[PDB]
């Protein structure tokens, strides 16, 4: 999946 | 409470150690323990709570997506019947993810949100509430999907309302909330236009307030502004 | 056995899924379950077992070293007394690491090693036995440290003896064993000369056997040879 | 700690 930017650790 | 016998200050200290060791499950358990002491959290303590669970749920979300993708392929036309294992294991991971989300929502409801009166705490926790409902929504397929989505929206909206009344447009919490609510709109609520409008307006209103800030505050705000811009680039 | 009710084949399938999802703790638990079915493991199954636990123990080793380093700093001359937390938490992680090592050694002793008659299985398992004793040795400080070290050496030595008699010098298992035994010598046994001699001789004897191999076998052997070379570069 | 090369996943 293209994941969009969300706040904080990009831990996924 | 497995952490019931440990001092609040020791739990916080150990959460910080756990973070340095990249032991996020431990970090989350220590911060859960600290919350359950019943005192309000400081700014730093809120950030430790959020970082810990964000890292835990992040691993589970990434794993879920891998498994979901495999499962979807296994149900294509021409795929060989591999049996129930893919579904079973995606379900196992999904259930653990849902448990983590429920745990966090439980802390926010008992009793972090109701004791939070300052804008910076209350907005932080309501944003978290929206975020963990959003993570539930990502895996929801049942007759509760609509109510989960509406729970995310409701939490995000209350946070937005307070943030607009009580915080400047460059406030990093306010910016981070808008970022996340915009992603909610884009891919959970199937509202890409709303997503784009929120991200644009948020970016533009922060830009016009940057002149008021110190160098350090400027760095903090422009970091999140760049995330808004990154999404807008993908979306337009 | 939490995995006692699941089919062997399903455990193996789920181990493979867990690997794709980077869920190594799950991968290890599934392979533990498969081993406890009591049948011997195939080559692929041995590799899944090893990869899973290697990834689990790897996280714990990296965490232990972070915590150990902090603890050592806290005991320097001029460091402020932070209380027992650093030690307590390093102990917590250490104990979990030791549990994982004991779990693996338990599987090898009950009953993987005693049923392994072929060189490729028996050498694989004895190498693992040496490796998990080595991980115990890395954190050992008590009156058992010498016996742990000797247990690692003994397992490595039996593996080396079989590997030299039964496998060509380019065999990737043989090479990987020599690599690991050389590191054992260098930093567990405080025998850097032995480490260097073993790595050199192993590299040179593999080099002279490469001519016998297919392109694919050549790739497999030269990968591990490069690791020997990497260490020799650091050591000389 | 400088860690030397050992077989398999460098997971530490
Ligand atoms: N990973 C962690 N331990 C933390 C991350 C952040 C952070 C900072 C800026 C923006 C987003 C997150 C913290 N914030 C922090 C620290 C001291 C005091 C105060 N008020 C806030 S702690
Ligand atoms: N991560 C994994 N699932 C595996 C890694 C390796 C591997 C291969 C070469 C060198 C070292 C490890 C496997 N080996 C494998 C596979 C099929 C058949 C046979 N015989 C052996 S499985
Ligand atoms: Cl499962
Ligand atoms: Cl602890
Ligand atoms: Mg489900
Ligand atoms: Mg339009
Ligand atoms: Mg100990
Ligand atoms: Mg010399």
């Amino acid at each position: 999946k293209l994941m969009f930017k969300t706040e904080g650790p990009d831990s996924d | 409470g497995a952490m019931g016998s440990m001092e609040r200050a020791s739990l916080i200290q150990k959460a910080k150690l756990a973070e340095q060791a990249e032991r996020y499950e431990d970090m989350a358990a220590f911060m859960k323990g600290a919350v359950e002491k019943g005192e309000e959290l400081s700014c730093e303590e809120r950030n430790l709570l959020s970082v810990a669970y964000k890292n835990v749920v992040g691993g589970q979300r990434a794993a879920w997506r891998v498994l979901s993708s495999i499962e979807q392929k296994s149900n294509e036309e021409g795929s060989e019947e591999k049996g129930p294992e893919v579904r079973e294991y995606r379900e196992k991971v999904e259930t653990e993810l849902q448990g983590v989300c429920d745990t966090v929502l439980g802390l926010l409801d008992s009793h972090l949100i109701k004791e939070a009166g300052d804008a910076e705490s209350r907005v932080f926790y309501l944003k978290m509430k929206g975020d963990y409902y959003r993570y539930l929504a990502e895996v929801a397929t049942g007759d509760d999907k609509k109510r989960i989505i509406d729970s995310a929206r409701s939490a995000y909206q209350e946070a937005m309302d307070i943030s607009k009344k009580e915080m400047p447009p460059t406030n990093p919490i306010r910016l981070g909330l808008a970022l996340n609510f915009s992603v909610f709109h884009y891919e959970i609520a199937n509202s890409p236009e709303e997503a784009i409008s929120l991200a644009k307006t948020t970016f533009d209103e922060a830009m016009a307030d940057l002149h008021t800030l110190s160098e350090d505050s400027y760095k903090d705000s422009t970091l999140i502004m760049q995330l808004l811009r990154d999404n807008l680039t993908l979306w337009t």
